[PDB]
């Protein structure tokens, strides 16, 4: 069962999220991002520090970029 | 070839270091490696292949990866190996680790820019290329996303696990090998490239020199975990889907297999184990 699809403005920024097995967007741009098997979610810009969801991966991105545009 | 401790390093020895680790650099292999890293950390997944991360090959896989990157250091000057980093013993920024003469230090807070050491971007020599956003310069926020790097003691319970890995063989997996990697557990490898922060704990993390010290010590950390448990190897040992066996060959090289890297001795020793 995939999470549900989100959206919202997070610190200035438009994150959004949707099942593919999920695909996770910051400002437009595709955001890696990826499942453990314990359910927990982790991003390219994160990838030793697990979160509980996609948003949460998407939120940490966000977080880590401070205000930088991702790479495609 | 002797890896040893960093905090060991001479004054020349560091300099040497530096000087050849900037020449790969230059060149435009260091860069290779970056990538190369990236793309398996984002193909590796608990739910089908994986060989580089959250899988039994997580260790041998580093193994290679690090000799080769120490091959092509040694192809600059040949004097050159690379050495470890304990962090559960040198666990402040005070570490001479973190030195303008080794690896400079913290990034400031405005941006996590590293402002000092011969990586800073200000020196014109190391620029971020292989990235996943805009920010061309080399970023760390030590100890700013997690609290505490593990202690001797966390490390101690991780090298009391008899078995190297269990079935499913993924992030899920009790057993030596993933409580070493840290998705279970007191957390060893994966809370150090959390504790590092900026490019460290992003999957270009190869970007931050200090990725190479990190991997050293986990490596040695296997060195340590075969002698306290001899009666225990490498698992699987054949036909297991996704997962790369003891006889198997691993990507990228393909000419490689966990076997041929169990022993460490046939390619270089420790200062001390
Ligand atoms: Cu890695
Ligand atoms: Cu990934
Ligand atoms: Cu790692």
């Amino acid at each position: 069962a995939a999470p549900e699809s989100f959206d919202e403005v997070y610190k200035g920024r438009r994150i959004q999220g949707r099942p593919a097995g999920y695909e996770v967007f910051v400002d437009g741009v595709q955001l890696h991002v990826m499942r453990n098997a314990d359910g927990s979610w982790i991003s390219v810009v994160s990838h030793y520090d697990p979160v509980p969801t996609p948003r949460a991966a998407a939120r940490a991105a966000v977080d880590e970029l401070q205000g930088a545009p991702l790479l495609p | 070839t002797v890896r040893k401790n960093q905090a060991t390093l001479t004054a020349d020895e560091k300099r040497r270091f530096v000087a050849a680790v900037l020449e790969l650099k230059r060149s435009g292999r260091y860069d290779e490696f970056v990538r190369t890293h990236n793309e398996f950390i984002m193909s590796d997944t608990d739910s089908g292949e994986r060989t580089g991360h959250r899988s039994p090959s997580f260790l041998p896989w580093h193994r290679r990866f690090l000799l080769d990157f120490e091959q092509a250091l040694q192809s600059v000057d040949s004097s050159v190996t690379l050495p470890y980093w304990d962090w559960s013993a040198d666990r402040t920024v005070r570490a001479s680790l973190w030195a303008p003469d080794f690896l400079g230090g913290t990034g400031r807070s405005t941006d996590g820019r590293v402002m000092d050491g011969p990586f800073a971007a200000s020196t014109g020599n190391w620029p971020i290329n292989v990235r996943v956003d805009s920010r061309t310069y080399l970023r760390r926020s030590l100890g700013g996303s997690v609290a505490e790097l593990p202690t001797r003691a966390e490390v101690e319970s991780v090298l009391a696990i008899s078995a190297y890995d269990l079935p499913p063989y993924n992030s899920a997996s009790e057993g030596f090998r993933n409580h070493l990697e840290g998705w279970r557990g007191v957390n060893l490898h994966n809370r150090v490239h959390v504790w590092v922060g900026g490019q460290m704990a992003t999957g270009v993390s190869p970007n931050d020199p200090v990725f190479w010290l990190h991997h050293a010590y986990v490596d040695k950390l296997w060195a340590e975990w075969q002698r306290r448990h001899p009666d225990s190897a490498y698992v699987p040992t054949g036909g297991t889907p996704d997962v790369v066996d003891l006889n198997e060959t691993m990507k990228p090289w393909n000419t490689v297999r966990p076997a041929d890297l169990l022993d460490h001795t046939a390619y270089y020793t420790f200062d001390a184990l």
